[PDB]
């Protein structure tokens, strides 16, 4: 099975504040494994998943200086930006980070991923190629121009094809699952009556529920709060006549798709 | 093995 | 510029009068990541909320799982009333039990 490392780093200017707050969640494999925010008594990277407390006392250490880096890097590139952007004092400005790496079935690198947001929005990206920028904004030019002149994506591509799938291996070799849907219809009365799916206690979240030979009101996947979702399809039917119709749960952990119905 | 940034915006 | 956030409120586990449970708040697609998230019982403020960290999704937009131990009942309705900048009134989701 594929695998994936990623960082979403975020820094938020208020006007009463006097530092940005900045928050940095690391996952694996779409798990959050460590975080850092400096909102902290005492800031610092702590572990986010019982098999990262295998790191040692120096691996922390080394995390959260890094951290304290990007906290200098996120303050001034807001202080940047806001002059980029004619923005006066007095407003709360956001920016937002993703990186990392997704790996092959055969651990290889697949891609590298290198984004970032200004007020929610793309403002610059590191391209597939790891060697070209994309920014639409006429005031993201400026970053563009500066980092085309810097060098910054030969530096960026390093971390990416190497720290990142490196550190990556052997976090998958430390940390050595995903949970089948439990599904059943519910029978609601009205005007006509209500069937409606449940999936429960599944991971990850990716899933489809379907009604039926031919292909509805649903949510959208919303976790339990225990690490597993939920997720229910419903529809209207006639009464007396619900034997007819048919749901059917689609999920990665299944052998084959569920194929159920009121009972 | 979290990324440290290069040049700043 | 200000993104509106969604919402649904539901249990943990499925929900039977007299077994307590959990209340979720399950709020996405907002910013600025500034929030204020209450849970009501009866239209008032149960005190004792829990919420977890937050995060934001590849879209760029942030998330938050807001929850607290509750028993439903017959007759009680629980509900989770968001406060947020993109909104000028705080919007209020009411728990239905079979969604």
């Amino acid at each position: 099975g594929p695998h994936s490392m990623r960082y979403f780093e975020t820094a938020v200017s208020r006007p009463g504040l006097e530092e940005p707050r900045y928050i940095s969640v690391g996952y694996v494999d779409n798990k959050e494994f460590v975080r850092f925010d400096s909102d902290a008594e005492n800031p610092r990277y702590e572990p986010r998943a019982p098999w990262m407390e295998q790191e040692g006392p120096e691996y922390w250490e080394r995390e959260t200086q890094k951290a304290k880096g990007q906290e200098q890097w996120f303050r001034v590139s807001l202080r940047n930006l806001l002059g980029y952007y004619n923005q006066s004092a007095g407003g709360s400005h956001t920016l937002q980070q993703m990186s990392g790496c997704d790996l092959g079935s055969d651990w290889r690198l697949l891609r590298g991923y290198l984004q970032f947001a200004y007020e929610g929005r793309d403002y610059i990206a590191l391209n597939e190629d790891l060697k070209t920028w994309t920014a639409a904004d006429m005031a993201a030019q400026i970053t563009r121009r500066k980092w085309e002149q810097s060098g910054a994506a030969e530096h960026y591509k390093a971390y990416l094809e190497g720290e990142c799938v490196e550190w990556l291996h052997r976090y998958l070799k430390n940390g050595n699952r995903t949970d089948s849907p439990k599904a059943h219809v519910t029978h609601h009365p009205r005007s006509e009556v209500t069937l409606r799916c449940w999936a429960l206690g599944f991971y990850p979240a990716d899933i489809t529920l379907t009604w039926q030979g031919e292909e509805m009101e649903l949510v959208e996947t919303r976790p339990a709060g225990d690490g597993t979702f939920q997720k229910w399809a419903s529809v209207v039917v006639p009464l007396g006549k619900e034997q007819n119709y048919t749901c059917r749960v689609y999920h990665e952990g299944l052998p084959e798709p569920l194929t159920l119905r009121w009972e | 093995k979290a990324p440290s940034n290069f040049a700043t915006m | 510029i200000q993104k509106t956030p969604q919402i649904q409120v539901y249990s943990r586990h499925p929900p039977e009068n007299g077994k307590p449970n959990i209340l979720n708040c399950y709020v996405t697609q907002f910013h600025p990541p500034h929030i204020e998230i209450q849970m009501l019982k009866n239209g008032k403020k149960i005190p004792k909320v829990e919420m977890s960290d937050m995060s934001f999704s590849k879209d760029w937009s942030f998330y938050i799982l807001a929850h607290t131990e509750f028993t439903p009942t017959e007759t009680d309705t629980y509900a989770c009333r968001v406060k947020h900048d993109s909104m000028a009134e705080p919007k209020t989701v009411y728990w239905d039990r079979d969604m």
